[PDB]
């Protein structure tokens, strides 16, 4: 019974947008 | 070296009442860890005939010089320092996870911007769970919150 | 500052892509292995075990191949059909991850891998190399 | 009872016998080669030492393959021209024996080797892999 | 076990003169509940000296 | 109140104070009645730069 064990090497860069809300636009 | 917990594992799963058995659940990680060293060295000469009949102390400027330049360079390598004989830094080494804001537009263009915003929005994401934590910025940076305008003027 | 690692844990090629390899464990009392990719998979792949004994000929050259009866663990739930033991690269895993892995009870004086019947076409692109312990001498 | 060893001080190819493989090495601060030959050599072998660097594009797949700069030490009294890692398998060398050595000086990303010209004939005999050790990564 | 008024229900309103429509009315439930409760059950095992 | 051109019926902050201090105080102190979601309605109005 083999017991995997599993780890990355490089890790991918990761980019996330920071969006934040609109101006406010009245409904009408 | 030192050990770091990678992930605990899950061992109570819920389960009918009458059978009189279990579930073996997996285990965790540990994950032995390790790390260096380096060093910082270097040399330079000056000239028995020339530093004595000199017209004051050039050594220990020197001493000076080099406390300083070793101080300065250890605090700038730390932040930024690749991997190589140099303490990997936070700054390039990339594993901090990294933001970044939208643009604006401007007479039909569109132009990157940093508006009050996103310092507002970026400093209260932060998991509530992980303590206090306090911000960094240059001298600059925030001279530019500082003098932020509305539409119609106001500060 | 790094040793000189090769003159302890002295590694050894196991599955070179198309060809198996006998990696002699005689006087080394530790081993494992270490799976790493060079692309992507297709489906699952999997790995038989083998073991082999000195040959009557020469003391030191390969003898026939025989496999492994996998002996378990506690809290096993599932024994392979033949009980033979068999590793197996479960689908999705990147080419820029080592897995590692190893038989807990050595028997014989070398070991060999090879892929399982079926699951010879990605075997290729799979890597297995073998780490060491021990001297005893 | 043998450790799972895998993880722990894995372990790569670097030269098959035919084509040369990166190895990355930056989140591990310790390595070296295990050399081991196949078959019966003809004429001193000796091997070139190449150390990669980030791609501009992908910053974890291989670059160009620049040259490892050699660096003497207290009693190194014969340095090559201009100084490049380059290490010679000499010749007597049977089988079932394996030797090892490493670069004292990391630099880089990752190491590849690759047979210097006019012992690539003689290099298809033989077999070249690399054990990290320990690092934080 | 527990117990639930579903609701209440109307009383005959308000008839200034007898016109015999709203006597009784109608009223509610009491709607009574149960419920149970559950349970893990994990185990685990390690041999002896890759424990000691 | 015109949206752009259309006339629809509103009730806007300014109705509320100019109903209510309307009523002539020689009559007494008074009280005035509604459903909490008007209330509500009144709570949540905005003009037009978008501020409460």
């Amino acid at each position: 019974m083999v017991k995997l064990n599993c780890r990355p090497l490089c890790q991918a860069p990761t980019a996330s947008r920071l969006v934040s809300p609109p101006c406010f636009i009245c409904r009408g | 070296t030192y050990m770091k917990i990678a992930d605990y594992g899950q061992l109570g799963e819920y389960t009918c009442d009458a059978k009189c058995d279990a579930e073996f659940g997996e285990p965790g990680n540990i994950r032995h860890l390790e790390g260096k060293t380096y060093d910082y060295r270097g040399v330079f000469c000056f000239n028995r005939k020339n530093l004595q009949e000199a017209n004051y102390d050039f050594l220990s400027f020197m001493i000076g010089a080099a406390q300083r330049s070793h101080r300065i360079n250890r605090n700038q390598a730390l932040m930024i320092g690749k991997g190589v004989n140099e303490p990997k830094g936070w700054l390039t080494e990339n594993c901090f996870p990294v933001f970044q804001t939208l643009p604006v537009d401007v007479n039909g263009t569109s132009t990157p911007a940093f508006l009050a915003q996103d310092w507002r929005r970026f400093v209260t994401s932060f998991p509530a769970e992980y303590g206090e934590a306090r911000s960094v910025m240059h001298q600059n940076v925030f001279g530019y919150l500082a003098a932020m305008v509305d539409a119609n003027g106001r500060f | 500052m790094n040793f000189n690692v090769g003159v302890d844990f002295p590694s050894f090629i196991a599955w070179d892509g198309e060809e198996s390899f006998p990696v002699k464990v005689d006087g080394f009392n530790q081993f494992g292995f270490t799976f790493k990719t060079i692309a992507a998979l297709t489906a699952a792949t999997t790995f038989n075990i083998f073991y082999h004994e000195p040959s009557d000929a020469d003391p030191c050259v390969p003898g026939p191949a025989i496999r492994v009866p996998e002996v378990p663990f506690c809290d096993t739930v599932l024994l392979s059909e033949d009980g033979l033991a068999a590793v197996t690269l479960p689908e999705t895993v990147t080419p820029d991850s080592f897995c590692a892995g190893t038989v807990p009870c050595m028997n014989g004086q070398w070991i060999s891998i090879a892929p399982a019947t079926g699951s010879e076409t990605n075997a290729a692109n799979v890597q297995i190399t073998v780490t060491m312990k021990g001297a005893t001498r």
